[PDB]
């Protein structure tokens, strides 16, 4: 079936635990040391759990598969599958009831908040250090109080009679002794007086005990503890029928039996109303756990265990190693300790033992079960060999090695390989090369199927043997089998969505995976030993998902900026750069000769030009005039020539390079001419234009032709490095030594005594940085264009002017491991070679860099993990919820009388919120347009300096988001689809380029975790005019308000924080409530409380994009906005509460709004950390999987909350199809019937 | 694909931790 909509929890009642169990274990024995067989009515027992070998009983009478569902009369074992040994749960009947440690030792205690007592006192009750009173019959005590009071008065009169009698009996004896006696007498007198004083003290203590017993008897009630033990020993025999008490868990069971949840829950709702203040908070902390038990179908009786369950043996396995020695699990020892003490307790009950040994054995049992459920929680942990704490049942679930975490989120997989990747530039983008010896095994069943389909193999086994042996016939079939049966290639670490991609596996001879060169950026995979993992998607649905969603051709555009990630890089770039770049004074050049000769550099066809090239006559990079037919001309030359008919086979003249024609020959038919050198940016905008204008297959193919051509022309580029090719600037002697003359001089100033070492140390850095800059410039003035080093960098293929400067000229200043720059620079090129010292100083920054990039990946991985686990639930649920709300994007602020640099990140690929009204009101565009450049330039032309766009930030959808509010999806390039997990896309998109940073990832994780900044720069609380008084190395800023209230004053902020540049902030200026005061980082919490959610929603995006914008990465805002949304979807409650809501809790906005109406509450906006927001979820499985499994499982179990599985990270854990992409009902239950018009003829 | 052993083990683990976890849809309750 595999279809369960929801998942409910609760507390396991002894009845349900018995109903679960098939047999009762009743001996403390695991396996026989001699024969190594399971023991009868013990642990691992076949009778209760299941058979050791598949279809085999214990004794060995029934061992045939033919019969099933019969119990063998001798042993009592049922003959079924062995797998049941990892299913059929067991149980243990505890002679005395035992409470669960989770509802007791939990903080706060659930039993403790239910029954209202101190945990230190509750400890004493459970661990048999105190009696507690269960049920007092007050009426029968009250009715017959006076008789017992009279009996008490007689019992006082008795001890008074004894008291006076013994004193009288002593006094006469002392008087007689002194009389017979008359230092020697006074001593005996004093001794007598001391003895009669002790006899008086005894009577006083006895009377005190009686009076105390009477007081404690008059003051009786349920849930009352006794410390003395002898008082309860006395109160047991006399006045025993009027009340009842006990010690242990049975007492708590008897207290739960004598309990009414409704009255207790009701009273608690009044006691909160009566005493408002601190005790209301305690009564309200008490309320929540009690209130939960009302609506819960399960009764709180199940909080105490009469019987305890027993985990399937296979999950606590005792397997013999290759030798004999046991590597046993700890659970076995705990279960042994429990069943031992249970058997001993039952034997003590059978014997009829005294109370002390029974209570001690019950304490031991209680401690054993407590240790079994949670080891090292109460006092010391249980240890076996060599003082190591025993792995408990709860220790399976908790920790980084927990079931929830380790053994549910990352598993090993079948129909999957791994190998080393090599380049495969012969392959088309969608193709990948697979090593035949891998492929053969990887498709073994698929090829076996076709080998049995064909008359190659007689039967399956011969096909299995044939493919196992690697016979010649398999290879003719394996391509027929692999024909369009795609494979998912992965490169760990799997940062972003395209880090997995599907490919057509082409067979290759070797033991390497021939990857495509373009997808290397989509994997971030070098060929420097980096492995990849092949997975064979088996299901038709999987095969489809691979083919449509994640086939590398179909997703050229990154899910980040919607830029083509599968674009040419490294060689291809220099290839096409050389191919297309123009050169003066070349072969077969356009001359335009006068009088005598013709123009020469003019050719009838690209064919002619190719023939003129291949034969030594024409140079590819020559400004020739070619007459083209197949190609479309430039936009200006379209108008001037044809402007009516098109050019399928017409003719027009172009003054280009053969290479530009051979380039445009690669680009699609109806794409116009470029006539430009193909810089990686030019390629980027070209393939972007292809992406936005043309279908994705056209892009996939054209970029592959660009790859093939690019590589072909990379060879005949002539990009090769030599000691001759790498030059030095001839002024490097002059410019450097001059910058010595300025430095040495400072020394001549220092030796006299004017400037200090620290200012000198900086001025040096300035001078030698200027020296580095001079060389950095001067290099490019000298270096020729065709120079391979210049080709590699100025193409944009790879490398920077920095790297070229540190290769040729000088590395300049290099940094210490602190961060400070060394004043003596590397005054020598890597070409010249560093001096041992200059090198040794260089080592610092490089090792520091390696140490930083070693750290960066794991931190980025953790950031990615948090950003995934916060926005794991954010999918596109519906198309349109329809809301006028949005955000106002800048888009050309006042001018030209202008385009913003960050339009592509902020505005582009989004739906419009409002109808684009202008001064006149001739609405050029309505709400809900995808915002292509036409729209942006049309709105710039229209004359508006702000546009309102629909955001996830302001989406009115309850579950997930609506498609329209998100915008045009980057992956597709169309309107986002109505199941996309934009949350995880965004998460990964933000998470991936953390590795490409250097402030940086700290600022990112600090901003996303929503913590207080390292530089707490305050904001303006009220709008007004600034006035700043400069104190003893301190700033006193006072803001005089415009409205008419109290002026905002600050005192103690550091002098090196610096004021904001708005020229610069000084006395005589007016500052806004919105703006920051000093340079650094504005506290989000501060911005939220002052300027509401919408401003901080922009602030987060602005302050978390600036780092990517600075570190040269481009993410689209919407991705961040899916996180910044998931942050601001909670409220902190101040007072009132209404429906048992706590003051200073974290409650969801939509469900809070539903309560807030109160038809027949005070909550403020809160900004919480992504970890806190990921912790704050309704689905108990996800919260349990994230962190603190015990805390949340205990909190949930008592509440008996039913998980809807609306989130997907739970659907992953339970292993059901995820609510996203191709697992939502409207997709996964699509009924496709073939059309009657098609079915008619057939 | 029915249900993973990685779910069954968690189910049985939580049943062994005495947390009465039970599977049920909108109409009708399921069996383990
Ligand atoms: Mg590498
Ligand atoms: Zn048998
Ligand atoms: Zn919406």
């Amino acid at each position: 079936v595999n279809f369960f909509d929801e998942l409910r929890i609760g507390l396991a009642t002894a009845d349900d635990i018995r109903n679960w169990s098939y047999g009762e274990v009743k001996k403390p024995e695991t396996i026989n040391y001699r024969t190594l067989k399971p023991e009868k009515d013990g642990l691992f027992c076949e009778k209760i759990f299941g058979p050791t070998r598949d279809w085999e009983c214990y004794c060995g009478k029934y061992k045939r598969v033919r019969f099933k569902g019969i119990i063998c009369e001798r042993c009592g074992v049922e003959v079924t599958r062995a797998k049941v040994r990892r299913e059929r749960m067991g149980h243990i009947e505890l002679a005395a009831p035992v409470t669960h440690i989770w509802y007791f030792k939990g903080v706060p205690s659930r039993l403790g908040y239910l029954l209202d007592l101190a945990p230190k006192d509750l400890e004493k009750i459970i661990y048999f250090a105190a009696y507690v009173i269960t049920s007092v019959d007050d009426e029968m005590r009250h009715n017959e109080l006076s008789t017992l009071e009279a009996e008490m008065a007689v019992e006082k009169k008795a001890v008074e009679d004894q008291r006076d009698a013994d004193l009288e009996a002593r006094a006469q004896k002392l008087e007689a002794d002194l009389a017979e006696l008359e230092d020697v007498r006074r001593k005996v007198r004093d001794s007598g007086e001391r003895e009669m004083r002790q006899l008086r003290d005894r009577a006083q203590r006895e009377l005190d005990r009686l009076d105390e017993i009477w007081n404690t008897f008059t003051k009786l009630a349920p849930k009352q503890l006794i410390v003395d033990e002898v008082l309860y020993r006395e109160l047991q025999d006399r006045y025993g029928e009027y009340f009842t008490g006990a010690m242990g868990a049975e007492s708590i069971k008897k207290l739960i039996e004598n309990f009414d949840i409704d009255a207790e829950a009701e009273s608690l709702r009044e006691v909160i109303r009566s005493g408002k203040g601190q005790k209301k908070l305690r009564a309200l902390k008490r309320l929540k756990v009690v209130a939960a038990f009302q609506q819960s179908g399960n009764s709180p009786m199940g909080m105490v265990l009469d019987a305890v369950p027993v985990i399937p043996p296979e999950l606590r396995p005792m397997v013999q190693l290759d030798g004999g020695r046991f590597a046993t699990s700890d659970l076995n020892d705990l279960y042994r300790r429990v069943i031992n003490r249970n058997n001993r307790l039952k034997r003590l009950i059978d014997l009829g033992a005294p109370e002390i040994i029974v209570n001690n054995e019950k304490r031991m049992l209680q401690e054993s079960v407590d240790a079994l459920f949670d080891n090292g929680r109460r006092g010391r942990p249980v240890t076996g060999p060599g003082n190591r704490p025993l792995k408990s049942l709860s220790d399976l679930l908790k920790g980084k090695q927990g079931r929830f975490r380790q053994n549910l989120l990352g598993k090993r997989v079948d129909y999957s390989g791994r190998s080393v990747i090599v380049v495969g530039p012969q392959l088309k983008l969608h193709q990948c090369g697979l090593p035949k010896l891998m492929a053969l095994e990887l498709f073994k069943p698929f090829v076996m199927k076709r080998l049995v389909d064909l008359n190659h193999a007689q039967n399956i086994k011969s096909a299995k043997r044939m493919v196992e042996r690697q016979r010649p016939q398999v290879w003719d079939v394996l391509e027929e089998v692999i024909a369009e049966h795609p494979v998912l290639l992965n490169r760990a670490p799997t940062l972003h969505r395209l880090g997995i991609q599907a490919f057509e596996p082409q067979l290759v001879e070797g033991k390497a995976i021939q990857l495509h060169p373009l997808v290397c950026e989509a994997f971030n995979a070098d060929f420097d030993g980096d492995q990849m993992a092949v997975h064979l998607p088996l299901s038709a649905e999987a095969q489809a998902e691979a083919r449509i969603l994640m086939l590398s051709s179909n997703n050229i555009l990154s899910p980040a900026s919607g830029k083509p990630l599968a674009m040419p890089r490294l060689d291809m770039v220099t290839g096409l750069y050389y191919l297309t770049t123009l050169v003066e004074g070349a072969t077969g050049e356009y001359q335009a000769a006068t009088k005598d000769a013709p123009e020469q550099g003019v050719y009838s066809s690209p064919a002619e030009a190719i023939m003129a090239m291949d034969r030594g006559a024409l140079s590819v990079r020559a400004k020739i005039k070619v007459r083209l037919t197949e190609l479309r001309p430039p936009t200006d030359l379209e108008a001037q020539l044809f402007e009516n008919g098109w050019k399928p086979g017409d003719a027009w003249t172009a003054e280009t390079t053969l290479g530009r024609v051979m380039f445009n020959e690669l680009l699609p038919k109806s794409y116009p001419f470029v006539n430009e050198q193909m810089h990686k940016k030019v390629q980027a905008r070209i393939i972007n234009d292809l992406a936005e204008r043309f279908p994705m297959i056209v892009v996939a193919q054209t970029v592959d032709k660009l790859k093939d051509a690019g590589f072909y022309w990379a060879t005949r580029s002539g990009v090769t490095v030599s000691m001759a090719d790498v030059l030095v600037p001839p002024q490097k002697q002059e410019i450097l030594e001059r910058h010595e003359a300025e430095a040495d001089a400072i020394e001549r100033k220092y030796q006299r005594g004017a400037l200090n070492h620290t200012e000198r140390n900086e001025s040096l850095v300035k001078i030698w940085q200027d020296a580095t800059e001079e060389v950095g410039k001067a290099l490019e003035e000298f270096y020729p264009a065709d120079n391979p080093i210049i080709t590699i960098v100025k193409s944009g293929a790879t490398g920077n002017l920095t790297q070229t400067r540190t290769l040729a000229g000088m590395k300049g200043l290099v940094t210490n491991p602190k961060g400070e720059f060394i004043p003596r620079p590397i005054k020598s090129s890597f070409r010249e070679g560093l001096t041992v010292l200059e090198y040794f100083i260089n080592t610092h920054g490089a090792r520091k860099g390696l140490a930083d990039t070693a750290l960066r990946t794991a931190d980025s991985g953790y950031l990615t993990r948090r950003l995934v686990d916060v926005s794991q639930d954010v999918i596109v649920r519906e198309h349109d919820c329809e809301t006028e709300r949005g955000i106002n994007v800048t888009l050309a602020e006042r001018g030209p009388d202008i385009r913003d640099a960050h339009v592509e990140t902020s505005a582009f690929a989004r739906t419009l919120a409002t109808d684009a009204v202008d001064a006149n009101g001739n609405v050029i565009i309505e709400r809900g347009h995808d915002l292509g450049d036409p729209a942006i330039d049309a709105l710039l032309a229209a004359g508006i300096t702000t546009v309102k766009v629909r955001s996830v930030l302001t989406c009115t959808s309850a579950t997930g988001v609506c498609a329209m509010c998100y915008g045009r999806s980057m992956a597709t390039g169309k309107l986002v689809d109505i199941g996309e997990a934009v949350g995880i896309v965004a998460a990964q998109s933000i998470g991936e380029p953390g590795t490409q940073l250097t402030g940086g990832l700290p600022r990112v994780q600090e901003l996303f975790e929503a913590r207080v900044p390292r530089n707490k720069a305050p904001i303006a609380d009220v709008a007004g005019r600034v006035r700043l008084e400069e104190s003893d190395k301190f700033f006193k800023i006072t803001i005089v308000p415009d409205d008419g209230g109290e002026e905002v004053v600050y005192d103690k902020l550091s002098k090196r924080q610096r004021l904001r540049v708005i020229g610069v902030l000084s006395d005589g200026d007016h500052v806004e409530v919105g703006d920051q005061l000093m340079e650094g980082a504005a506290d989000p919490h501060e911005v939220l409380r002052v300027q509401g959610p919408r401003e901080v929603q922009i602030h987060l995006v602005k302050e978390v994009q600036e780092v990517y914008r600075a570190q040269g990465v481009s993410i689209h805002d919407k991705h961040i906005e899916v996180i910044v949304r998931q942050m601001l979807r909670r409220v902190t409650i101040i007072d009132s509460g209404s429906t048992e809501f706590l003051p200073g809790s974290l409650t969801e906005r939509a469900e809070f709004e539903a309560e807030n109406r109160r038809v027949v509450a005070a909550g403020r906006p809160v900004l919480m950390g992504i970890t806190k927001a990921s912790l704050a979820t309704d689905s108990w499985l996800s919260a349990a999987s994230f962190q603190e499994t015990t805390r949340v499982l205990t909190d949930a179990a008592i509440n008996c909350r039913s998980d809807k599985l609306n989130g997907l990270k739970e659907n992953v854990i339970i292993g059901k199809l995820i609510p996203a992409g191709t697992g939502i009902s409207r997709y996964r239950n699509i009924q496709v019937q073939p059309t009657e018009e098609a079915r008619a003829a057939a | 694909p029915g249900i993973p052993e990685s779910f069954k083990v968690l189910l049985k683990e939580l049943q062994s931790l005495c947390l009465n976890v039970e599977v049920l849809s909108s109409d009708g309750a399921a069996i383990e």
